[PDB]
C-alpha cells in the first residue's frame, strides 16, 4: 500500500536521513531499538509505508545508506537512531569522491552502483504496491551530486511510471565550504531536470536564515539545519500515512504542481517555527499558520519569491481543522498578493488537511512553492561556474576521470534552458 | 419493491456516504452493527437478512485505501458488508485519464459484479444514487467509467446523481476545470437527474443559518444527506401526495437534456434561532426562493424557472403548501418561463426530518427540500469553462492526461458538449 | 444396499481420503475409533461389527510407505482395517511407468484381494469412488493399472473418480503433463464419470470467498470431500427428490465418451462473511455459474452447457428451485446446446452440510453441488497437451519411461486418444 | 524402507562426511555415545534409512569409510562423532596416494577394494529395501577422485538400478592446493559422466564466497565449509526420513532433474543463510526464503547462473507452510526471470515439502540446479588441464603406475564432449 523507498547519498544526505529516521520514527512511536512504542493505531496502520515488518514484530526502515568512505555510515550506524537500519543495506567504498562529481558519475561510484542498486531490488520486491523514491542528497561535492543522479539515471530507467521524489540541498555563495560546488552542482542539475518527478531545493543559506530571523537560535549547527529539513520531508508524505479531510499522495501533488513537465524544481517551507521564549504568546490558528508559510523568510531556498511568480503553491495542513478556514486562507492569499501568482492559472494553491498534527504541534502546515523566483537560484551558480570554466580551473581533476570538457559545455547549456523556462513564464 | 443502489466513489463521495448512512440508520432505527430493536419502510436503503441484521444497499469505491479503510474502521465497520466496500492500491491522482484509462480499469470489474448481487437480490429496483466529486480524479474518471457500463447494463433504471461542483473562489486543486469539463459528457449522456453542489454556497448558508463561523466537511455532509433523504422519503414512508423516483423526473426534467436541476432545504436553522420563529409553511416555501439558500452560488433571478418540486415533509397540510405557492406565484421577482403555466410540482410526507444527535440544524416539525429546474444554472458552467479556456489556451497541465493514455482532442470534445449545454438552457429561456 | 467402495491412490488421494473419512465420520456421528453413541444412513460408507465398531468401505493404496504410515499413526489409526491401508517399499518417482509396469504390478493383486473382501461385504453395492492425482505416478499409473483389472472384474460397477489435474501455471512437477497424458486411455475406457478438479482454481476460491490468504492442502481437501459427501448425499439420507448414482450419470452424460463434468459448491462462504450474506436458494444457484466459483481453470461461457445436475441439501424447497433455474434460463451469458431443452435435473436432500470443526468453511441452513457437463473443459486439455507437445517434441524426460519398461510408442498413442477426446467435445457443441 | 549406504573417500569425503553424521544424529535425536536422546517420534520413525540398529538401543550408521592413509581415520574416530562408527567399516591402507589419480584408481586403491566392496555388501545385505548409495569425496588429489570412481565403477556394476548419488568437492583456479588438480578431477568426471545417477558439484571458492558476503564469517575455517555441504547433504533426502505435503524420494528428483541421461551434475545451495548480527532484520517467511534461494550468491559452484539457463530446478522446503505460496513463488520467479530457464519445458521447477524443519529453523529450503551454467566449471578444469598435458608435464607419476597417455586424451575428449551437451541445450 503506497511503500516509498529511501535513498541517502554523501555525508550531508546521510545526514538530513538520518535525522528523517529520527523524526518518523517519534510519528510512528517506533523505540530505537526497532520496536513499536506509540499511543495510537493510525502509528501503526500505514507503517509499511516507509518500514517493513520483522520477526518479533520490530521494525526495519526500508532505507539505503550510500557513500564512497565508511566514516558517515560510522557516524550513522553508531548515532541516536544508527541500530534501527538494514546492517545489509549500508552499501559503501573505501576511498572517497574527493569532492570530485566525475569520481562519484564514472569511477569510484559506477563501481559501487551494481552492489547499490540490487538492493534496491530487495526492497522494491518486497514491496505490495511501491508508489515511489524517496532520495536525500547535496548537489556540492561529489558523492551526492554524482553518484546520486547515477543512482536516480539507474532507478529511473528501471522504474519509469513511479514517482521519483529527491530532496536537494545546493550550494550558494555566502554558505560554501568547497571552491569546486559550482562545477559538481551544473553536472548533477543536468541529470535532475530529466529524470526526477519532483526535486526539492534546499539552501544552507536559507537553513540559517530561519535559525537567526525565526527560530532565533545563537548557534545554529548542522543538526538544528538538518530538523527542519526532515520537518518537511515527513510533511508532504503525511497523507499516505496518516487520514485526512482531504487526501493528497505524492503524485496528486505531482499533476498540481508541475504545469510544464520540467518546472518541477520546488522550494520547501513549514509552519509554526517560533522561538522557545515566544511560543507562549502566539496562536497556532490557521490564518497565523498562513501568514507564516508564506513569508519570504520562512522558506528553505534563497529565492525571495517576490522576485517572481508562484506556478503552484501546495499548502499541506496537518491538525482538527475547519475547511471554511483553509479555503478562506488559501484564497484570501492569492487575491491579496495576486501580482505574486501566474494569472493564466485561475487557482495556483492545493490544499490538502490530515487529521494528525505532528507530536507536540496542535497544527502544522508543510509550504512547497513551484516560483519562477527559483531561477535566482540556478542563474547564481551558473554565474559562479562560468568564472571559473573560461580559464578551465580545475578542470584536470575532472578530465583526469576520463569526462570531457565538452559535458562541462552541455550542463552548463541545459542549466540556462532551465533557466530560460522559468524566466519564459514570469 | 422500491430498492435504491446507493454508489459512492472518491472521497468526496464516500464522506457524503458516511453521512448519508449515519442518516438513514438513525431514521429507520437501525443500530450501527445493523440490527433493529422493538413494517418494510427500510427496504428501500437495506437488505433484510434472515438473522435479523440490515445490511445496506450501498456500494463504496475508492482508487486508494484510506478514506474506506476509516469506514472498514469506525463505528459502522460492523454495519456493511466487507466487499462492498471496495479499494484499489494506486490513487487517480486529481487526474480523470487514471480514474477512467489506467487506474479504474483494474477495479471495475470487481465494482461491477458486486453491483450485480445487490441489483439480483432487488425484487423490483427504482433507480440508482450516484454520489461523487466532479473535481477529483476518482470522481471524475471512475464515476464516468462506471456510468457507461450501468448505462448499458441497466439502460432502463433512472441514475440520480449528487455530484460536489467547483465554486466561483473556493478550490482545492489547479486541475479541478479540467476534471469538471472531462465529466459533463457522462452527466449529459449516461444520467437522468444530476444534482450539482456547491462547498462555497453551503459554507455561506452554514455561516448565515446555522451560526458556525468555521465548518469542516461533516457539517457540509450533513445537509447534502438531509436532501437524498427529503427525495427518497416518498419511496420510504406514508404521505399526503406521495412522489415516485419517476413522477419526479416526468415534472422536473422539460427536455431530454435539460436535468440539471438546482436544489435547496428549509428551514436550515441553529436550535438556538427556531424557537424565536415559528417556521409555519408558508416561511419555509418562501425561505426556498432567496439567493441565500441556493446550494450552487448562482442568482435564480438571473434565469427563469421551468419546474419546482416542492417536496415537503413532516407536519404540513395541502391547504397551507397552495396558498402558500399562491404567494409564490404573486411574486414578480420569481420568474417563470412562459410555457410552463402549472410550473409546480407538489410532495407532502408525513415523517419529520431526523436530527443527527451530533449535528449542528434544529428539530424541527416540518421542512421542505425544493428541487428546481432554472435557466440560472449555466453561470456556473459559465464560470468554471472560463476557468478551462485560460489553462487550455497554455496546455498548462496536458502530458499528465495524454501521459496516462488519453487523446488530447478530448479536451476540445468536452469544451465543445459543455458549449452546447450551456447553449440548450440559454436556448429554452425565451 | 447402497454400498460404495472408495479407493484413495498416492498422496494426492490418500489425503482428499483423510478428509473425506473426517467428514463422514462427522456426518455419521462416528468417532474416530470407529464407535458410535447415541437408522442404516452409515451403511453407503462403513460396514458395522457385532462390537458395534463401524470400519469404512476404503482401501488406501500407496506405493511408498510415507503417507499411510501417518494414517497408520493419527487420529484415525483405529478406523481402518490394518490390511486395507496398503504399502510397498518403493516410491513411484512421479513416472507412469514406476506406478503401472514395474512396481506397482507388485501390489496390485493385493490391492484386488481387499476390494473383492469389500465387494463381497455389499448386497448391491453402488459403485466405486475412486480418488487420484493426474501427475503423480502412483496416481496415473497405478490407478490405470488398478482401473483395468476392476473394468473385467466388476464390468456393469459405476467407476466415479475424482482427479487432481494440472493447472494452467501452479505445478509441482517438470514430468506433470506426460503423466495426465498417459493416464487419458484410463478415464476414457475404464471410468463413467470423471470430476476434474484443479489446485489452483481451488487456491483462487480460498482467497476470493473464505478471504484465506495462503491456504495450505488441509483447505483444498476440505472442499474436495464436501462435494463427494454432497454426491453421496441421496445414497445416505432422506430427501424431497434423492438422485440415484446411476440416476445421476443418465442425466449427466449425453454420449458414451463425454463424462466429464466440472463440478462446484456453494456457499464457499466463512463465518465473518455468513452474517451480512443473503445466501437465498436463487443466490447459491446462481454462484455455481460464476466462473469465479469453477474447480477448473477454464470459462463456462467460452462454452455451451450440455447438462447440470443441480444436487441441492438442507433446507430447500422445489418452489425456490423451481424459480432460481427459470432465472438461469433467462440469462443469455449461460448457454445451453440445442438439442438439450430440458437441461437442469435437480436433486434436494434433507441434510445440511457438515462442519468440519477445524475448517474456514461456515455453517449453512443451505447448499448446492453442481455437477455439470460443459464444452468449457476441453480448454483444460487444450492447455496441458501444449505443454506435452514442447517436452515430446525433445524427447524430454522419455528415457526414465522408457527405461521401466514402457513402449515409447506410448506416448503418441496418448496425445493421439487426448486429440480425440478434445476432437468429442468441440463436435457436440454445434 | 528406503535405506540409504553412506560412502566416504579420502581427507575431503570423511570430513563432509564425518560434519554430516554430526548433522543428522542432531536431526535424529543420537548421542555421540549412539544412544537415541531425542524429542519425538518422528526422529525414530526414519532412523532405519541411515542407521542400524543395535542391542540397548544403540544405533550404528550405514558408513562406510575408505581412506589410503591411517591419519584421517584417526582424526574421524578420535573426532566430535567418532565412536559412533563401526570398528569394521573403517577401510585403509598405510602408504597414500601422493595426489596421483592412478595410485588410487590402479595399485593402491585397486588393492584394497576388494577390502571395502565386501563391507558395502554387508550393510547393503542388512537393508531392508535399499534405495542407493551416497558418495562423499573430492575431485582433487588421489583418494577421492581415483579409489571413489573406482568404488563408483564396483557398486554401478554390483547394484545397477539402485539410485548412485554423490556429493563431489572439484577444483577452481583462485582456491587451489594442489598442482596436479586439474588431471585427477579430469581423469575422475569421466567416470562420475556414465556411472552417477546424480552428482553434486561444490566448490571450495563458492563455499567461502558464502562465507565472506552473507555469514561475514571473521575467519572461515574447512570445518565452516563442510558445515554448508552437509546441509545440503541433510537437504536432499529430507522427504524419506520425515513426512510432509509434498514427498519426494532421490528418484523422484532424478526423474525430474535429468531430462537426458548425462546432465545430472547439479549446483547445491541452502537458505536461510544469515550472519549472526543480522538475524534480527529478517523474515523467514517463504517470499523471502526464496529470494535468497535463487540468488547467484548462494549457490554452492563458482558458475553464476546468469550465464546459462536452468533446465531443472528442484525446491525441497521445510517447515509449516502454505503450498499456495510456495506454489506462488516457484511460479513468481520463473516468469520474472524466464530468461535464466529453458523455455522447451513448460515449468522447470520441482518443489517438494516436508512438516519437519531443521532444529532451531522454523522453515528451511534446500536447492538443487541443473545449469548450463555448470559449463563454466568443465571448461575451466579442461583448460587447466590442456596446458599441462600440451606439454606432457608431471604425467611420469601416472604413467609410472601403468596409465596410458591414451587415457588423459580419453578423458579430455569425454570432458569436452560433457560440456558440449550442456552448450548445446543453452
Ligand atoms: C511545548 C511546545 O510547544 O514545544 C514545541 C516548541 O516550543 C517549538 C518552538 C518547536 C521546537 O523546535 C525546535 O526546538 C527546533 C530547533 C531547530 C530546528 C527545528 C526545530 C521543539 O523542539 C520541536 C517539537 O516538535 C515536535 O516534537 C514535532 O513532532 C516534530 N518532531 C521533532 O521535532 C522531533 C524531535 C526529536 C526527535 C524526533 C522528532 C515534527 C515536525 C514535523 C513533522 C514531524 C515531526 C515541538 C512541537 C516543540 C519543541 C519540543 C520545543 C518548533 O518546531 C516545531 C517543528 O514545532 C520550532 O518552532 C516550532 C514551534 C514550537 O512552538
Ligand atoms: C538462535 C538462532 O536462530 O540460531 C541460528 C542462527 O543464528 C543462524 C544464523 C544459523 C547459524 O549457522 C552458522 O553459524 C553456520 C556457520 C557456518 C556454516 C553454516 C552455518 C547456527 O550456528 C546454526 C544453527 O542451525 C542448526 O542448528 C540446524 O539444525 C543445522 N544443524 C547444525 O547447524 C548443527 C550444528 C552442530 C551440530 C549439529 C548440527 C542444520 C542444517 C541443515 C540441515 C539440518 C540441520 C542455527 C539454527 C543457528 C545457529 C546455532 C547460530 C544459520 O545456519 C542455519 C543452518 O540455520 C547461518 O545462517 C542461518 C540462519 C540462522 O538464524
Ligand atoms: N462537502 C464535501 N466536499 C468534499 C468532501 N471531500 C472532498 N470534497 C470536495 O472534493 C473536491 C475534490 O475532489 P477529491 O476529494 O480530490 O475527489 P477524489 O475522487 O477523492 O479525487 P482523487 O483523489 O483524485 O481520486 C474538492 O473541491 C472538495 O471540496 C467532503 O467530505 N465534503
Ligand atoms: N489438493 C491437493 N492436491 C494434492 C495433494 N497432495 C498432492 N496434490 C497434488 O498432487 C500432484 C502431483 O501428484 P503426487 O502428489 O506427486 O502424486 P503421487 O501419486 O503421490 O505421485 P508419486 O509420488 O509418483 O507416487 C500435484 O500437482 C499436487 O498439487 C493434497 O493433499 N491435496
Ligand atoms: N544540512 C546539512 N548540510 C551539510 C551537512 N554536511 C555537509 N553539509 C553542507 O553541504 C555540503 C555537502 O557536501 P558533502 O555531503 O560533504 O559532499 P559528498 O559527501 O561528497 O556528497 C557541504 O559543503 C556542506 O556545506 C549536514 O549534516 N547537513
Ligand atoms: N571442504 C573441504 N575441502 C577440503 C578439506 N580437506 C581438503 N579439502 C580441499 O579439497 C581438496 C581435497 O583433496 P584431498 O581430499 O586432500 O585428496 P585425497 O585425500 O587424495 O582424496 C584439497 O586440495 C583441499 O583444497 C576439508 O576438510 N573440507
Ligand atoms: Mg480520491
Ligand atoms: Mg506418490
Amino acid at each position: 500500500m503506497r511503500e516509498i523507498v529511501h535513498i541517502q547519498a554523501g555525508q550531508c544526505g546521510n545526514q538530513i536521513g538520518a535525522k528523517f529516521w529520527e523524526v518518523i520514527s517519534d510519528e510512528h512511536g517506533i523505540d530505537p531499538t526497532g520496536s513499536y512504542h506509540g499511543d495510537s493505531d493510525l502509528q501503526l496502520e500505514r507503517i509499511n509505508v516507509y518500514y517493513n515488518e520483522a520477526a518479533g514484530n520490530k521494525y526495519v526502515p526500508r532505507a539505503i545508506l550510500v557513500d564512497l568512505e565508511p566514516g558517515t555510515m560510522d557516524s550513522v550506524r553508531s548515532g541516536p537512531f544508527g541500530q534501527i537500519f538494514r546492517p545489509d543495506n549500508f552499501v559503501f567504498g573505501q576511498s572517497g569522491a574527493g569532492n570530485n562529481w566525475a569520481k562519484g558519475h564514472y569511477t569510484e561510484g559506477a563501481e559501487l552502483v551494481d552492489s547499490v542498486l540490487d538492493v534496491v531490488r530487495k526492497e522494491s520486491e518486497s514491496c505490495d504496491c511501491l508508489q515511489g523514491f524517496q532520495l536525500t542528497h547535496s548537489l556540492g561535492g561529489g558523492t551526492g551530486s554524482g553518484m546520486g543522479t547515477l543512482l536516480i539515471s539507474k532507478i529511473r530507467e528501471e522504474y519509469p511510471d513511479r514517482i521519483m521524489n529527491t530532496f536537494s540541498v545546493m550550494p550558494s555563495p555566502k554558505v560554501s565550504d568547497t571552491v569546486v560546488e559550482p562545477y559538481n552542482a551544473t553536472l548533477s542539475v543536468h541529470q535532475l531536470v530529466e529524470n526526477t518527478d519532483e526535486t526539492y531545493s534546499i539552501d544552507n543559506e536559507a537553513l540559517y536564515d530561519i535559525c537567526f530571523r525565526t527560530l532565533k537560535l545563537t548557534t545554529p549547527t548542522y543538526g538544528d539545519l538538518n530538523h527542519l529539513v526532515s520537518a518537511t520531508m515527513s510533511g508532504v508524505t503525511t497523507c499516505l500515512r496518516f487520514p485526512g479531510q482531504l487526501n493528497a499522495d505524492l503524485r496528486k501533488l505531482a499533476v498540481n504542481m508541475v504545469p510544464f513537465p520540467r518546472l518541477h524544481f520546488f522550494m520547501p517551507g513549514f509552519a509554526p517555527l517560533t522561538s522557545r521564549g515566544s511560543q507562549q504568546y502566539r496562536a497556532l490558528t490557521v490564518p497565523e499558520l498562513t501568514q507564516q508559510m508564506f513569508d519570504s523568510k520562512n522558506m528553505m531556498a534563497a529565492c525571495d519569491p517576490r522576485h517572481g511568480r508562484y506556478l503552484t503553491v501546495a499548502a499541506i495542513f496537518r491538525g482538527r481543522m475547519s475547511m471554511k478556514e483553509v479555503d478562506e486562507q488559501m484564497l484570501n492569499v492569492q487575491n491579496k498578493n495576486s501580482s505574486y501568482f501566474v494569472e493564466w492559472i485561475p487557482n495556483n494553491v492545493k490544499t490538502a488537511v490530515c487529521d494528525i498534527p505532528p507530536r507536540g504541534l496542535k497544527m502544522s502546515a508543510t509550504f512547497i512553492g513551484n516560483s519562477t523566483a527559483i531561477q535566482e537560484l540556478f542563474k547564481r551558480i551558473s554565474e559562479q561556474f562560468t568564472a571559473m570554466f573560461r580559464r578551465k580551473a580545475f578542470l584536470h581533476w575532472y578530465t583526469g576521470e576520463g569526462m570531457d570538457e565538452m559535458e562541462f559545455t552541455e550542463a552548463e547549456s541545459n542549466m540556462n534552458d532551465l533557466v530560460s523556462e522559468y524566466q519564459q513564464y514570469q | 419493491m422500491r430498492e435504491c443502489i446507493s454508489i459512492h466513489v472518491g472521497q468526496a463521495g464516500v464522506q457524503i456516504g458516511n453521512a448519508c448512512w449515519e442518516l438513514y440508520c438513525l431514521e429507520h432505527g437501525i443500530q450501527p452493527d445493523g440490527q433493529m430493536p422493538s413494517d418494510d419502510s427500510f427496504n428501500t436503503f437495506f437488505s433484510e437478512t434472515g438473522a435479523g441484521k440490515h445490511v445496506p444497499r450501498a456500494v463504496f469505491v475508492d482508487l486508494e485505501p484510506t478514506v474506506i479503510d476509516e469506514v472498514r474502521t469506525g463505528t459502522y465497520r460492523q454495519l456493511f458488508h466487507p466487499e462492498q466496500l471496495i479499494t484499489g492500491k494506486e490513487d487517480a491522482a486529481n487526474n480523470y485519464a487514471r480514474g477512467h484509462y489506467t487506474i479504474g480499469k483494474e477495479i471495475i470489474d470487481l465494482v461491477l459484479d458486486r453491483i450485480r448481487k445487490l441489483a439480483d437480490q432487488c425484487t423490483g429496483l427504482q433507480g440508482f444514487l450516484v454520489f461523487h466529486s466532479f473535481g477529483g480524479g476518482t470522481g471524475s474518471g471512475f464515476t464516468s467509467l462506471l456510468m457507461e457500463r450501468l448505462s448499458v447494463d441497466y439502460g432502463k433504471k433512472s441514475k440520480l446523481e449528487f455530484s460536489i461542483y467547483p465554486a466561483p473562489q473556493v478550490s482545492t486543486a489547479v486541475v479541478e476545470p479540467y476534471n469538471s469539463i472531462l465529466t459533463t459528457h457522462t452527466t449529459l449522456e449516461h444520467s437522468d437527474c444530476a444534482f450539482m453542489v456547491d462547498n462555497e454556497a453551503i459554507y455561506d448558508i452554514c455561516r448565515r443559518n446555522l451560526d458556525i463561523e468555521r465548518p469542516t466537511y461533516t457539517n457540509l455532509n450533513r445537509l447534502i444527506s438531509q436532501i437524498v433523504s427529503s427525495i427518497t422519503a416518498s419511496l420510504r414512508f406514508d404521505g399526503a401526495l406521495n412522489v415516485d423516483l419517476t413522477e419526479f423526473q416526468t415534472n422536473l426534467v422539460p427536455y431530454p437534456r435539460i436535468h440539471f436541476p438546482l436544489a435547496t432545504y428549509a428551514p436550515v436553522i441553529s436550535a438556538e434561532k427556531a424557537y424565536h420563529e415559528q417556521l409555519s409553511v408558508a416561511e419555509i416555501t418562501n425561505a426556498c426562493f432567496e439567493p441565500a439558500n441556493q446550494m450552487v452560488k448562482c442568482d435564480p433571478r438571473h434565469g427563469k424557472y421551468m419546474a419546482c418540486c416542492l417536496l415537503y415533509r413532516g407536519d404540513v397540510v395541502p391547504k397551507d403548501v397552495n396558498a402558500a405557492i399562491a404567494t409564490i406565484k404573486t411574486k414578480r421577482s420569481i420568474q417563470f418561463v412562459d410555457w410552463c403555466p402549472t410550473g409546480f410540482k407538489v410532495g407532502i410526507n408525513y415523517q419529520p426530518p431526523t436530527v443527527v444527535p451530533g449535528g449542528d440544524l434544529a428539530k424541527v416539525q416540518r421542512a421542505v427540500c425544493m428541487l428546481s429546474n432554472t435557466t440560472a444554472i449555466a453561470e456556473a458552467w459559465a464560470r468554471l469553462d472560463h476557468k478551462f479556456d485560460l489553462m487550455y489556451a497554455k496546455r498548462a497541465f496536458v502530458h499528465w492526461y495524454v501521459g496516462e493514455g488519453m487523446e488530447e482532442g478530448e479536451f476540445s470534445e468536452a469544451r465543445e458538449d459543455m458549449a452546447a449545454l450551456e447553449k440548450d438552457y440559454e436556448e429554452v429561456g425565451v
